[PDB]
Parts: C-alpha cells; structure tokens; sequence
C-alpha cells in the first residue's frame, strides 16, 4: 500500500519560518521509520510518551508534521512544559503531549554570505499562545495610551524581527530545520500502523 | 533533563509497621513512574510500573498511587526482608530515562 | 508624560519580608517587559528578574526561590516581593522597560529605592 | 527461567578500550530490547546505552561518540565497546531488558553486573 | 555561564581626547552587547544597543563595533559632562542578562 | 535492482501522434513522480514535464504546454507520454526517470535529481516512404601509396529507417574497420560509408564483400569490391 | 527564467590528471536545487551529485562537487577511461532547465591524417547521380577543415561532412566527406581535387584525379 510521505516533510528545499510555522496531516499510509532509526546527522532525537523503538509496532489515527526553521539555543523551548519566546509567542506544544521532537544543523543551506533575512519571529504579544495554535496578524504593537494608528515610532512597534543568519556564527546561533510530530488516538479507527 | 527527587533520605522503621515514600518531579510527567528495589550487593528489581501497576511477583504489600508531580510507595506491613535502596524512575522522556536519588529503610 | 516612581524601601530584620512597588504613566506595565535590577553600595549592577508581556518570570539563581516579581493591571504598578532576607540582598533596586527590538536594552529607568537588612 | 551473566570487566588504564559481553537465557534474544545501566555510588543509577531490534542504537551525551553497542542473537551475545575511558567511567555495569505494557515502558531484569575501573 | 570583563576598572583623560573601553566575554555572544552611562546617584542611561547602535538623543561623539568575544566603545571628544561610570550587558541569552565590573573615568 | 523498462523505436508520420510506455519495478510506485526529457540527435537535453502517481498532478513545460498528456497506471507501474501534432523537429530520444525533485503527495521542491533511468526510445517523424538501401561500391586507386597501405569501403545510399549493420567478410575482419555516422539527405533519406584499410601487398590475394543489412526492409544485397 | 551556460564546451584531458567545470546561472539558485548528470555514448545518463554537495549511491569517491550563488564546480580528482562522457547541470528553483554540457575527451599527440580519393562507381552513371568520396584517415584534432575543388572553381552548400568517436584503440578520428553532383553536371567538370587543412599537415594536401 501507500507509504508514508517523511522524505518530503525532511527532505523538502523550502522551510517556514517559525511564526507561520507549517503543518502537514499524513495519514491512511504505512510508516517506516528506519528511514530515522540511523541517520547519523541528527543533533536531536526526543520522543515524548513512546520509546523511540515500539513505533513500528504502534497503531494511530493522525500525524501531524509541523516544520521550521529557528537557532539552535532555541531548540530545548520545543518540549512540554517550557518557557520562552519561541514557546509563548510563536508555537506551543500541550503538557500531556505524545510525539517526537527531530533537529538537524542546516548552516550550508540556510546561511548566505552578507546574512539571510528570510526567517521572522514574533517579539510582542498581548497574551500566551494556546497549544497548536498559530497567529500570522502584522498589526503594529501598541504599548503606550497613544493609539498606534499605523504611524510607527515610540511606543508602537512591528511585531516581527528577523533572524539574520551568517555562516560565522557559532552553533546555537546557526540555524536548524526542526520537525515536531504530534500522534493523536482517537475513538475512529487506526489508518497509519506501519508494520 | 527531567530531576526526580525523593524525601527523606533515611527512613527507619520496625517489622509491622507503616511506610510511606514520596517522589517529586521537576515537570509534570502525569503516570509515567517506575520503583525499583535493591538489595545491597544485589541487582534492582522491578516492583511497580505505570506509577500504580504491580509486577508480577511482587508480594501485594506494595502499591503505588499519584500523578504530575506528586508519588507515593506504601508498604502496609514491613517483612523483615524489605530493607533495602528504593529507587523512582521517570519513563515519559525518551531514550534518557533519569533515576531517582535513594531511599533506605532500616530496622530500629 | 513617561515616568516610573519606585516607593517601597525600608530598614527590616534578617529574615523579613518586603514589598515593592513601582507605578507608571504613558506605560502600561502588562504590556511592556520590565526588569528589576539592583545595585549594592560600591558593587556593580545585577540583574535579578524579568517579566513578559505574556506572564512569564525569570530569576537569577542568587534570588531564586526567594523573589517574586508580579503586576496589577488596575494599578498600573510593578510589584517585587522579597522574603528570607539575607544580609547580602542589601542594594538599592531598579525598575525599567526592555525592548527586545534588536536584543534587550533598558532604555527607560526609574530613580531607585534603597532596602536594608540590618540586626540592628 | 531469565538469567542475564555479565563478563569482561576489570583494571585499564585511561584512554584505552575494553569490550563486556552479556550472555542470555530463558527468553528470545532477537525480541527485546536490551540496555546497560551503570551505577556509581556518588551519582546512582545512570543510563548509558540502549540498542534496538531493528538496529536502532542510541546513546547519551556522556558517553555518545565513544560507546559502541552490538547485538549478535545467533550467539545471543550483547556487547559493549568502551574508547577513550575517563576516570568517570568507574562503576558496575548491568545489561538489562526492556519490555513494554502498553505506551509505558519499564527495565524487568538485570544481571549481576561487573566492575570496571579507571587507574 | 558566560563571565564578561570589562578593562581597564579605572580611566582617565583630560580633554577634548579619545577614549576605549573593551569588554570581552568567556564565549562568543555575536553582536548582542550593550553600552550604559551611569553618572554617580541615579539611574543609567542606554547609549548604544547591538554594540553599533545609537539611542535617539545620545549625543554623536559616542561610537562603538565589534562582534564574537571583543568589543569596544570610542568617544571622539570630551566633554566636561562625559565623565561617569560605564557599563557592558549581554542581551544574548533572553532570560538570563548580566553585567560588568564597570568603568569609572576622571579627569587628570 | 530498480529498473524502468522504455517501448521500442517508432516512426510516424506528421500530424500524428504518439503515446510512449515506460514500466517501473522494484520500489513503492507511489512514493515517486516520473519525469520526461528528451534529446534531440546531437543536441542537449531538454525538459518535457513531471506527473505524480498518487493524486496525477502535472506541471508541463511552458513550450509543450499545449500537446503533452501524462498518465499513471497504478495497476500496471507503467507511465505513459502522448504527444500530439507531430512535427518535423520532434525526432529525439525520449527517456523516462524517477522523480526526486518534486514531491508526490504534497507537490513541493525536494533535494535530489533523476535517480533512475530508462533505455530511451526513439521516435521519427519523416515525410517519407520505406526505401531499400542501394549499394555501390568504392574500388582503391589503380596507384598504390604508403605501402602496404591501401583502403576500399562500399556507399550505401536511400534508405529511409536510420539503423542498418554492414560487416566485412561475413564478419571475419575486425581490424582496421570503421563505419560512419548516417547523414540526413535534403531528399529525405540516409547515407551510410564503410571503410577499411588493408595492406597494399596482399590486396589482389585477399578478396573482400560488404555485406549491408536492412531488418525494416528485410533486404540483404552482397557486392564484392575489386579494382575495376 | 533561469539559464544555465556551461563552460568551456569541450575539454581535453589525458588520464591521470584532475578535471574543473563550471555551471554559471543567470540569478541566484539554492544549493539545494542543483545536480549534476554523467551520459555515456550510446547510454542513459546517470545521477552524480544532487544538492550540488551530495554524491549518489554508487558514485565512487572521485567525483566531488561545491560551490554557491551564482557559480557551482564539479572536480574530478583522477581521470579514469570510463570517466569521459558529456556532463550537465540541471536546477529546480524556477522550473527546470538543462546547461549545454561539457565534453570530456582523451588527449594525444598531434596525428596526420592519410587523405585518400575515390572516383564515382559505375552504377552511379546509370542511376544518374554523382558522389565522390573524400576519405580521411586517423589523427587527433578534431577542428579539421575540407573543401571540394571543381577544376578552377570551389563549391559551397552541396557537401556534407561526417565524422566518428574517438576510438580507445589510439584516440584519433575519421572524417568522411561527400560532393553531390548529378551526371549532367560531373561530364562538364574536368578536374575534382579535395583540399585538407589541418595542423598535422605543414601545407594544404589536395588531392586530384583526372576527369574518368
Ligand atoms: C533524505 O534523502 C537522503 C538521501 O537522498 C536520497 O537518497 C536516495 C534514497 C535517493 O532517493 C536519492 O534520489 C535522494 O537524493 C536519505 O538518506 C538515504 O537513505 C537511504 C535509505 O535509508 C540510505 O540507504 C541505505 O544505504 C546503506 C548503505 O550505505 C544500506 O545498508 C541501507 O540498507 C540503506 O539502503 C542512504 O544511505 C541514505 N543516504 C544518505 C546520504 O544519508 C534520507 O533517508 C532521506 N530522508 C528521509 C526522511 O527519507
């Protein structure tokens, strides 16, 4: 029958940038996941709620991938129960979460000589983001009593802040194309088992 | 990585009586818990499993009850061979399973 | 006008507790980082903790355990309540606003207020 | 019944290399999982390898790039490669079995362990 | 975890001089460093963010660059209100921010 | 032990059209796209468009945006290419190759190439009719230079369908032996020279024939070369 | 779109030696949407290098690729005799585009070519219609220049020039050339001669036979 799509959600040219981090529903397939079990270039490997080994042999419904792109000091903030920029402005992962958390150093694709400006993140917000929860709005902060009225300047800030990624930086500050992978069982029955 | 922590560090206790020992995490894990106890100069065994799930085996004096953060190993009566290191492991992180610190129970 | 006017300080025993405050005008203190920084006679600055705009608390390791730093929306004030004094907390404590536009900086400050923990 | 025997432990000086093996009885050896534990007075019990049915292996940040696991189930034989050996690498090592009850998972045996020590 | 150091702990100058104050640091912390002025008995003053930077309504003479582990803060000409104690943050790690010994300057 | 298995050579006439085959085996069909490029005769190579096997999106060329179909048979493994409207300047060899630039199920930009290929198939459009070779032969000068040097080859000349085999001797010279690339004629037809080089010492003991063989035509015409 | 020039065209190399080639884009492509393609004569090309710093299963150690932003290199560290074939490039930032490609050919000492002549056969006169062969034997160069001359006046666009591979045996080539007459034209013609030009040959070689 039909495999699972993990090369294209690994093996894909383009990343999303972290705030409009991207979201892929794989299911009624068969996953193989040798394709992970040795692959030498991985920095990261944390499954959370199921050992890495018993997934060949494990039954579920859905699996989410969700894929970007930040530095490598901001990695430990993708897991349950933390605190930080990435974890409270730009994605959020629940406290009873099931999945597996995948990164990689990806400095001879993501950095370009005189910096890459194609990577954002959000510095301000009103509120913490709820678990799998996604905001892409570009209205201008407003910090003071004096409306904004789009007129940017003291008190009234853009929300967003690029990266600026250079090759001579050190690892934390190098980029790393991280892949979150959410299962979720339910009452319907089990379209990806694996085999 | 997850710390697990356990209190107190010695408990002494008699034959008969009543125990209680408690194993705190840093993070809410939920029922992902284990207990192991070690007989000096011996190998660890396995007594409980899921944090309330008995191994088979073990004798019934044993149970275990909690979540999140808080957990808890009871013996009802104390037979005189289960002095011993008892020891809590977290199974929610993968592969980088943590132990916990120790704890003796003796004979006064 | 942008001001930030600090009262709270006071002599207390070793082992006592205190409480800060710290008003704002033109600010609104659940909508902007602020930190609280202490600076002990003839030592240099430390920081000691920060909240987000969003809620979260962060502590250095010397005052961890300790400290706690927290807001009241209909005040518009900053608190920090400071418990088991030690003789080394004596300083005068600072509040101000971080931009994390292009890294943190403290750009607006307040005027400080002196906390002493004496035996006497 | 289950009896896990271990073998190939004593003195090295540090830098060297030593290889441990841990022979198996009662159960099938292609079908579980098998890890080592080591455990040191001063830090308890600590993991430090594991290796799968699949070939999987995965290792800690302690020892990663330095410990090499093996499998062999025709001998049913699991080994463990030591290089470049610290002074904190002296402890007692079991070989232990990984088995599941559902989504949780848990170490059901262990062996007598052997002794390892850095002079 | 990272230690800064600022040199030299004292200064000095005339008028109408160039000064440098460096700061380095035990790990490379890219272009995140920060420059204060606080003159004896109230609150610092921001002068220069992301180690280039200038705050609106610092007065020009101020300049600084630098990036990795060494930085350095330049001032063109002296005034009588320049003199005061100098400070370097590192705004690299988000939670945790710390500060230098300081640098005092006076006349001669 | 992946391998893509193309159709034969074909030959049609302008204004048709042709629908190529090409088998795929040993490997999940759906997991990969397959790609067409094709070569004109002593050209580059040039791209035709990229079809996937498991929802039959497809992203064509600008230039064969018009007169290309793909289709998938998942039954069969086997993909399909039909171009319409032939034309003069269509004759190439057209490959088939798994995908691994875009994606199957999502359709976005992998990192890779064209990992496999296939053996081609080539394809004629010629405004012309099946002709039988014609052979003549190529006597050597009556002069002899260099000797022992001397060389004598036969001309082959109207035959329409490109491959032909000549062999010397029935096959028993291999030495000194070389065949020319056919050449298109303004007519419509191919012309084929093959020549050999003997020593001028044995050249009256020694008596050679070029054989031509013409397989779409069946004919075999056999004339020995001798002087005058 | 994007176009990709490769350069230079052709490349001569004897083997032992290392080999550089370039792939110049007109924009800025990803590393990640370049890859490199080996086609032997006769044969299907095969995968070398994809990701512009990746080498395929089975590709031996020898072929190696870098480069970023507008330039891309492929090197070669020994020259091998079954590592000379033509070479591409290829990108999939906006949509995909070959490169011209680049020759690879074994390198030899300069050769001269033996110029032969031969006259129409007999049958052609029945069948009304001239061809006169002008063959060539080994030598090295390819750029290789032929010129059919009628008595006093030369001839243009009615000739058509045929060459072959380079063969293993002593790396040289053979060119065949042929001049199109009909019968009403060769009986008017009194002298045919073929002239070779060539750095092999110190002076043009031209070759005559009087008419039948
Ligand atoms: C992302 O892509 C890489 C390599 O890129 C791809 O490689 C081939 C599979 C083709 O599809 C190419 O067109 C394409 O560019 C994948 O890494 C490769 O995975 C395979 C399968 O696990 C590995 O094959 C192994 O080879 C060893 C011998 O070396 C055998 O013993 C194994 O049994 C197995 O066949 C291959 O070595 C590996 N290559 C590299 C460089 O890592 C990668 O898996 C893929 N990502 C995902 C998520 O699929």
């Amino acid at each position: 029958t039909n495999l699972c799509p993990f090369g294209e959600v690994f093996n894909a040219t383009r990343f999303a940038s972290v705030y409009a981090w991207n979201r892929k529903r794989i299911s009624n397939c068969v996953a193989d996941y040798s394709v992970l079990y040795n692959s030498a270039s991985f920095s990261t490997f944390k499954c959370y709620g199921v050992s890495p080994t018993k997934l060949n042999d494990l039954c579920f419904t859905n699996v989410y991938a969700d894929s970007f792109v930040i530095r490598g000091d901001e990695v430990r903030q993708i897991a349950p129960g933390q605190t930080g920029k990435i974890a409270d402005y730009n994605y959020k992962l629940p406290d009873d979460f099931t999945g597996c958390v995948i990164a990689w150093n990806s400095n001879n694709l993501d950095s370009k000589v005189g910096g890459n400006y194609n990577y954002l993140y959000r510095l301000f917000r009103k509120s913490n983001l709820k678990p799998f929860e996604r905001d892409i709005s570009t209205e201008i902060y407003q910090a003071g009593s004096t409306p904004c009225n789009g007129v940017e300047g003291f008190n009234c800030y853009f929300p967003l802040q690029s990266y600026g990624f250079q090759p001579t930086n050190g690892v934390g500050y190098q980029p790393y194309r991280v892949v979150v992978l959410s299962f979720e069982l339910l009452h319907a029955p089990a379209t990806v088992c694996g085999p | 990585d997850i710390q697990m922590t356990q209190s107190p560090s010695s408990l002494s206790a008699a034959v008969g009586d009543r125990v209680t020992i408690t194993c705190r995490a840093s993070q809410s894990i939920g029922s992902y818990l284990n207990w192991y106890q070690q007989k000096p100069g011996k190998a660890p065994k396995l007594l409980i499993y899921a944090a309330s799930s008995l191994q088979s085996g073990v004798p019934s004096r044993f149970s275990g009850s909690g979540s999140g953060t808080d957990f808890t190993l009871t013996i009802s009566s104390l037979q005189p061979e289960d002095f011993a290191i008892y020891y809590c492991q977290q199974s929610y992180v993968s592969p980088t399973y943590t132990f916990g610190p120790g704890t003796k129970v003796d004979i006064k | 006008e942008v001001q930030l006017v600090e009262s709270g300080g006071g002599l207390v025993q070793p082992g006592g507790s205190l409480r800060l405050s710290c008003a704002a005008s033109e600010f609104i203190v659940s909508y902007n980082y602020m930190s609280w920084v202490r600076q002990a006679p003839g030592k240099g600055l430390e920081w000691v903790s920060v909240i987000y705009p969003g809620g979260s608390t962060f502590y250095a390791d010397s005052v961890k355990g300790r400290f706690t730093i927290s807001r009241d929306n209909s005040m518009n004030t900053l608190f920090l309540q400071m418990n088991s004094l030690r003789a080394e907390d004596t300083a005068v404590y600072y509040c101000a606003r971080v931009l994390p536009i292009n890294g943190y900086y403290l750009d607006y400050w307040g005027q400080g207020t002196l906390v002493t923990v004496s035996s006497a």
